[PDB]
This record gives structure tokens, C-alpha cells and sequence, in this order.
């Protein structure tokens, strides 16, 4: 009667835990479903319409089926690898603050903080009633008492730690034990510790698969609302590889260089586009009637979007598009310009980020 | 190739010592033997807070050790760093 | 000094080592002024020297302008280091390095917001997650697990965690939300 | 057998060219190439069609009334009307554009989704072109060396 | 010498802890310490 609910929970047995990676390629073959469904998609006409562009007669109802099926299994998901690896992450950071507590007595005497994120929380959990309750050692506080009781106070231990003085040491001393049992009425519900509940939560927030696993569930809820953000889940398969992995994983692997030289570029297009705006402002005219002339260089901000969005992407660079410039008087200043900008923003700089990405994943 | 050359200079002094050059693998031998040998036993800082120590004393108070390198420094003669030796090196015999 | 050499030189000694331990407070104050290096011995080996490293010598080494001048010559010398050139470049750069600690002791006189609003945010997600573990709603609904089955525990189980999902998305966003606000 | 076939069709003694590769050993080395590297191949092949896809996706949600491909104002063509019509024209053309989609869409100036359109084109151009093409480039290339 | 249980040979051959001593493996052959090495050994033991 009240053996039951909690057992239950149990008899479901972590079955999402189980075949958790057996429901992860479930989830990532119904997003395929659902996108190679999205395929036959059209604009119908004000406000336009998409209308499935059918003609089997049966893929209407299927896609909002699919969405369904694949919500569904999205939260089955987020309860699963909960039921299975935060367990896991919460022994291995219980781990490793109890080692730091007794080997290195972070919180005794050097006492992290405002740096170190893991630091506070595990600060905050260090005073729980249940700290070390995946950790094996059900003594750390204790062991911390016996090392530390004589140099930093041995109350100012006891109250850091957040354990009863003399709990156990009468409990050893004298046997006196009261029969308890879990079957009890409010027993389970006040057998919780708050902060304990808080801490692992929010590690468990901190972990970056649990937090892919959310962003996975937000799309797929999103799916209803407009079911082009089934799209998204595609890039699943790009974790699911490995190769993939690598390929993602490239672009961060030089992340700086990266940066510095797309800032590099950004600052010589940025010289180029100054003294096109100071000599060469007459070229820029991207009109094909006379009627109205389009200068793409009468304002900086103007020249700059063009350079970079044109130039950059040109096979030539800025030249290829702008005014050709024989007979005119600054023909040779312009012939240098834009041989200088094919060579330096085409040829090196591109180059060298195409090579960088290239060179991370090799 | 200018990459890879930093990449080698920040290699290299993982690999063996500045002032002696012997492979960071026998040091390694001893756990944290590397650590300690570049930062106690051969320690660049360590030798040229010993030249400041050599210039700031007076000669006369110099010991015999002082005296010697105080010789072969103002002749150039730079046969005193340990090349390619240790003291661990030198007393595995005995010592060891 | 005396000390450290006996200890380094007769490693195997309980009468040293005790001697050691008591004197541990010595050694541990003095370790940042004592200073050790390896020569060639007059004697054709190799010995340890012992000496004094000043506190003004050690922050004027940490001091920024000569650890860039100490990058300079590592990165030097491991490209175009030469065979015997090796430790002249090495005592050159000492002698420079002394003439700028000089130089630097004669010029010488005399994020976190957004932690803390993730915290406040699993603060009260979590209270309100225990409070409605504990309402008198949830201690009432110990009727259906009378009429318990299977599909009541189903919704009950698929309801908890579904409202423990509701707490993870209010948090991160409002994180995002946050942050956003105060950088701009 | 297409030796043949040829009799049916003299274009197919053309096939048999294809013996030379198998004969010279430097060929038979630039054959392999190609299956050195098939599982890493495929997975590249994979996911440049997934981001082109999610391109596909954006292009059609919002950026669909740059997609006409009609130099005659009375009939217009557009690409991106159809879903599958949208994923084919950006595979076929933007992949094989030198700069990408950009260069055959629609020029953004003076609307209201500008900068967003700017962001999409300069991505395409960056991933697309630029990376995985490259990538899948250098893993043929190494594969042959 | 010692008894292993066929327990453990089953939840070892399991896939999760399959995976979990193939990240271990990436992870200490890229950035293994000197003297770290083993201690990230028996970390990863204690673990799974
Ligand atoms: N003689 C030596 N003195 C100091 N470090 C040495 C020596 N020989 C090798 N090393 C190695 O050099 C590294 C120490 O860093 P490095 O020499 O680049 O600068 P540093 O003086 O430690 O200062 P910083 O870290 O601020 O650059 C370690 O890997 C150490 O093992
Ligand atoms: O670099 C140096 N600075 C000095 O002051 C000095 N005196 C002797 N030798 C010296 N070398
Ligand atoms: O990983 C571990 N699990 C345990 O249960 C245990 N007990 C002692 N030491 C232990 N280590
Ligand atoms: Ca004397
Ligand atoms: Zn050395």
C-alpha cells in the first residue's frame, strides 16, 4: 500500500536508462522522418500558405503523428541519461570536493571563491545533511574533523561542515537505536535535503550533455509550434559520428587564431575601404541605368559593407566589381589598389583561415 | 613553419633541461623529477640571481667555490655549467 | 645553508633527519631565499652551491618587462641557439637582465554577476520544486495511490518530471535574460 | 560484356578507357583514393548536405522573396517556393558557386533584413565553401598521398 | 592473483562503460601527465 509508488517508480526500472541510446537513435531516425516529410513542403497564395505538396493521400496526418512520437521520445530521453549518467557526474564532483576538502583543504583554509563556479556550489553543498551520498566515504566530514579540528577551530569545523558534534560519537558510545522506516507517512517526503536537491540540480544544469539533451527537448516542443524547427535536429548526427564530431570540433580547436585573423582581414578591408573612400569614390557605381546612380561608397559604413560582403566573396576581389579604370588619370593607382587587395584579402588571408581549419581537423 | 617552430621552442624545454640538456625522461624517472629539477636543481633564475650574488659580494668574502666562478666568468670560460651532467647523474655511481 | 648541504649530501642519516624535522620551520621560511644551482667543480665533478637570493632580486624578476625580456631570449635561443654559443647568449642575457632589474628597482619607488544571478535562480526554482513537493496537494494525493492502478503513477511520474523540466527551461533563460540586461 | 555492347552502341567502347587506370599503377593509386577514406567521405558528404539543408530551411522561413531567378518580370522563377525545389537549388548552385548561394541570390541592399541576410550569405560562404568542401578536398588529397 | 565475478565481466562488457574507458583512453594518451598518468588511472577506476 505504502510499500508501493516508490518501488514503482522503481519497477519502471530506469528502462529510459536501458535503452536510452536505443531511444536516442529512435529520436534521431524520426527526425529524419519528419525533415525528408518537410521536403514536399510549398507556398501556396497577402499571406502565403505552406501546404504539403502530396499526392499519396497519407502524409498529412503522419507529420503531426511524427511530431508527437518524436516529443515524446525527446523527454523520454532527458529522463533517460538522467536516470543513468547524472548519477555518475554527481560521484565524480562529490569525488573530487571530498578530495579537495581532506588533501587539500580548499574550504579550511584556502577557501575558493569568486572565480570558480564548481567552487561555490560545491561550497554550498559542503554544509548539506547528505554530502557525500553517492561518494563512498560516508566519513569525509569526520576525517575532516580528525585532521583539521586542532588548527581551525574545531566548532568553526563542525558548524563549516554543518555536522552534529556529537551525533555519532554517542551513537558509538552507547547503542540506543530507535526503530525507523521509510513506509512511514511523511517520512519520504521530509527525508529530502534542500540544498542537497539544490546542489545536484544544479550541477546537473552546469553539465553540458544534459544541456544539449534540454535543447534538444526545446526544439522538438518548438516542432508544434512551427515544424521547420524539426530542422534543427538533423545536426544531431553530426555528435552521432565521429567524424562529424572532428569537423565541429575544428573550427573551436583554433578558436583564437581564428578570431585574430578574421580581425586581421576585417582591419585591411577596413584600410582598403578608407582609400577607396578618400580617392577611388567615383568607381563605385553599381547602376546599370543612368537615371539612378547606386554608389555603394558615398558612405563609410556603406563602402565597408560593400567591400567586405562583395570583395571577400569575389574569385578576383573588389576590382572584378567595381568601374573598370583605363583612361582615367588614377588608372595605375587603381590597378595597384586592386592588384594589392586581390593579393592580400584573396590570396593570402582567406588562405590562411581556410588552411588553419583545415590543419585543426588534419 | 613559423608555428612549428614556437610549437618546437615550447616543446623543447618540456624535453630536457636549459642548462644541462639531459632528456626530461630520466628525471622523469622520479616522480616530479623534471619539476624539480628545472626549478631547484638547474633553475635559470637560480643562476643568474647567483651572478648578482657574485657582482654584489666582495671579493675578498667570496669562498672557494665564489672564487672559481668568479675566475671563469671574468675569462669567459663557461666550462663550469654542467654540461650534459648532473648531480644525480654524477652520483648515480655512489650515491646511487 | 649548512643544513640543506648536510641533508643533500648524506641523504642516509635518521640523526640528520631528525635534526631536519625540528629545524622544518627554518627551512620552509628560508626555501624562497635560498637559492641552489650545479656547477663543474674545480675538482672534476660536480657540486651544489649554495647562496642568497634577495626579496627585491625576486619581485624585480617577476617584475612584467624583464619575464618578456626572459621570453624573448628562450624563444632566441631555442631557434638559433649555437654549439658553444649556447651559454654565452645564456650569460649575456644575465648580465642584461641584472642591468634591467637594476634599471626596474631605480625606476620603482616605494562574469561573477552572472554566477550569482544563476544562483539566485536555482535558489528559488528549487524552493519552489520542494514546495510543491511538499504542498498540501501532494499530501492529499495519497488518495490516488489508493485507487493507485498504474496510469495514475504514469501521469503522477510524467507530471513531476515534466515540472522539473518547466524549472530547468524558467532557468537558463532567465540566466540569458540576465545577462543580456546587464550587459546592455 | 561491354566490349559487347558495343555493337549495339560504339559509345560504349568508351568504357574501356577506364582499363588504362587499372593498368598504370599511379592511377590505380588515384582510384583507390577516393575509397581510402569512403566511411570519413560519406560522413562529410552527410553533413554538408545536413547544414545545407538547415540553409535551406532558413532561406525558405524567411528569406524566400530573394529566390527569383526570372530576368523577365512576367514570369517569375522562383527556386524557393518548394521545399525540395529550394534544397536542389541551393545544392546545386551555391555549392558549385565559387562564393556561394549569395552570388546567384537576390542582392539584399536597402531591405529590412539586410543584415540578416548579409550574416546568412557570409556563413554559407565561410562553412560551405570554405570548410567542407575543403575538408572533404584535403581527405581525397591526403588519402592519394 | 585474484577472483573476478562474472558480474563484472558482464557490466564491464556493458556498452555505457565501453565507452566511458574509451574517452578515458583518448583523453590520457593526449594529455596524460608525467606522474598524472596514473592517478587519472585510477580516478577513471574508481569511476567506473
Ligand atoms: N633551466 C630551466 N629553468 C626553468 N625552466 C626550465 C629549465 N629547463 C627546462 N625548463 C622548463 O621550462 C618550463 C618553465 O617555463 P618557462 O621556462 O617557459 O618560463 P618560466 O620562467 O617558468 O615563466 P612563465 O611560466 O611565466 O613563462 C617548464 O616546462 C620547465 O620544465
Ligand atoms: O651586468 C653586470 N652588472 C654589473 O654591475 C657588473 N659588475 C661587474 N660585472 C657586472 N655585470
Ligand atoms: O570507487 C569506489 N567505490 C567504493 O565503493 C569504494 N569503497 C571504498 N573505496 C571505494 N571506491
Ligand atoms: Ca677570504
Ligand atoms: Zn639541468
Amino acid at each position: 500500500f505504502w510499500k508501493k509508488i516508490i518501488a514503482y517508480q522503481q519497477k519502471l526500472l530506469n528502462y529510459f536508462a536501458r535503452n536510452f541510446y536505443n531511444m536516442r537513435m529512435l529520436a534521431l531516425f524520426v527526425a529524419f522522418a519528419i525533415n525528408f516529410i518537410l521536403l514536399f513542403y510549398k507556398v501556396s497564395t497577402i499571406a502565403v500558405h505552406y501546404v504539403l505538396e502530396e499526392s499519396s493521400g497519407y502524409m498529412e496526418p503522419t507529420l503531426r503523428i511524427l511530431a508527437i512520437l518524436h516529443t515524446v521520445i525527446s523527454f523520454f530521453c532527458i529522463i533517460g541519461y538522467y536516470c543513468l549518467k547524472v548519477p555518475l557526474v554527481i560521484f565524480k564532483r562529490e569525488k573530487e570536493v571530498a578530495r579537495k576538502l581532506e588533501f587539500d583543504g580548499l574550504y579550511i583554509t584556502e577557501q575558493p571563491s569568486e572565480d570558480d563556479i564548481k567552487g561555490q556550489w560545491d561550497r554550498l553543498v559542503i554544509n548539506t545533511q547528505s554530502f557525500p551520498n553517492n561518494y563512498w566515504d560516508k566519513f569525509v566530514k569526520r576525517k575532516v574533523m580528525d585532521k583539521y579540528g586542532e588548527f581551525y577551530g574545531r566548532d568553526r569545523i563542525s558548524e563549516l561542515l554543518g555536522m552534529d558534534k556529537a551525533a555519532l560519537d554517542f551513537s558509538d558510545a552507547r547503542e540506543k537505536k530507535k526503530p525507523k522506516k521509510d513506509s512511514s507517512l511523511s517520512a519520504v517526503l521530509n527525508s529530502i535535503d534542500v540544498k542537497y536537491q539544490m546542489w545536484k540540480l544544479g550541477v546537473v544544469f552546469t553539465d553540458n550533455s544534459f544541456l544539449y539533451l534540454a535543447w534538444y527537448m526545446t526544439m522538438s516542443v518548438l516542432g508544434h509550434y512551427n515544424n521547420f524547427f524539426f530542422a534543427a535536429h538533423l545536426l544531431d548526427i553530426a555528435m552521432g559520428f565521429k567524424t562529424l564530431r572532428t569537423i565541429l570540433s575544428s573550427v573551436t580547436h583554433n578558436g583564437k587564431q581564428l578570431v585574430l585573423t578574421v580581425g586581421l582581414l576585417a582591419v585591411v578591408v577596413y584600410l582598403y575601404t578608407v582609400v577607396a573612400f578618400n580617392f577611388f569614390r567615383k568607381f563605385y557605381n553599381k547602376s546599370e541605368d543612368g537615371d539612378t546612380p547606386d554608389m555603394k561608397c558615398d558612405d563609410m559604413l556603406t563602402c565597408y559593407m560593400f567591400h567586405m560582403y562583395v570583395g571577400v566573396r569575389a574569385g578576383g576581389g573588389i576590382g572584378d566589381e567595381i568601374e573598370d579604370p583605363a583612361g582615367d588619370e588614377y588608372e595605375i593607382y587603381r590597378i595597384i589598389f586592386d592588384i594589392t587587395f586581390f593579393f592580400f584579402v584573396i590570396v593570402i588571408l582567406l588562405a590562411i583561415i581556410q588552411g588553419l581549419i583545415i590543419d585543426a581537423f588534419g | 613553419e613559423l608555428r612549428d617552430q614556437q610549437e618546437q621552442v615550447k616543446e623543447d624545454m618540456e624535453t630536457k633541461c636549459f642548462i644541462c640538456g639531459i632528456g626530461n625522461d630520466y628525471f622523469d624517472t622520479v616522480p616530479h623529477g623534471f619539476e624539480t629539477h628545472t626549478l631547484q636543481e638547474h633553475n635559470l633564475a637560480n643562476y643568474l640571481f647567483f651572478l648578482m650574488y657574485l657582482i654584489n659580494k666582495d671579493e675578498t668574502e667570496h669562498t672557494g667555490q665564489e672564487s672559481y666562478v668568479w675566475k671563469m666568468y671574468q675569462e669567459r670560460c663557461w666550462e663550469f655549467f654542467p654540461a650534459g651532467d648532473c648531480f644525480r647523474k654524477q652520483y648515480e655511481d655512489q650515491l646511487n | 645553508v649548512l643544513l640543506t648541504n648536510l641533508s643533500e649530501h648524506m641523504p642516509n642519516d635518521t640523526r640528520l633527519q631528525t635534526f631536519l624535522e625540528l629545524a622544518e620551520s627554518v627551512l620552509n621560511y628560508f626555501q624562497p631565499f635560498l637559492g641552489r644551482i650545479e656547477i663543474m667543480g674545480s675538482a672534476k665533478r660536480i657540486e651544489r652551491v649554495y647562496f642568497e637570493i634577495s626579496e627585491s632580486s625576486r619581485t624585480q624578476w617577476e617584475k612584467p618587462q624583464v619575464k618578456e625580456s626572459k621570453r624573448q631570449f628562450i624563444f632566441d635561443v631555442v631557434n638559433e641557439g649555437g654549439e658553444k654559443e649556447k651559454m654565452e647568449l645564456f650569460v649575456n642575457f644575465c648580465e642584461d637582465t641584472i642591468f634591467e632589474m637594476q634599471l626596474a628597482a631605480q625606476i620603482s619607488e616605494s562574469s561573477i554577476l552572472t554566477v550569482r544571478s544563476a544562483l539566485f535562480a536555482l535558489r528559488y526554482n528549487i524552493l519552489t520544486l520542494m514546495r510543491m513537493l511538499s504542498l498540501k496537494s501532494l499530501k492529499k494525493q495519497m488518495k490516488k495511490v489508493k485507487k493507485m492502478t498504474v496510469k495514475d503513477m504514469v501521469t503522477a511520474f510524467f507530471s513531476s518530471y515534466w515540472s522539473i523540466f518547466m524549472t530547468l527551461l524558467h532557468f537558463v533563460a532567465s540566466v540569458f535574460r540576465g545577462f543580456f540586461r546587464i550587459i546592455c
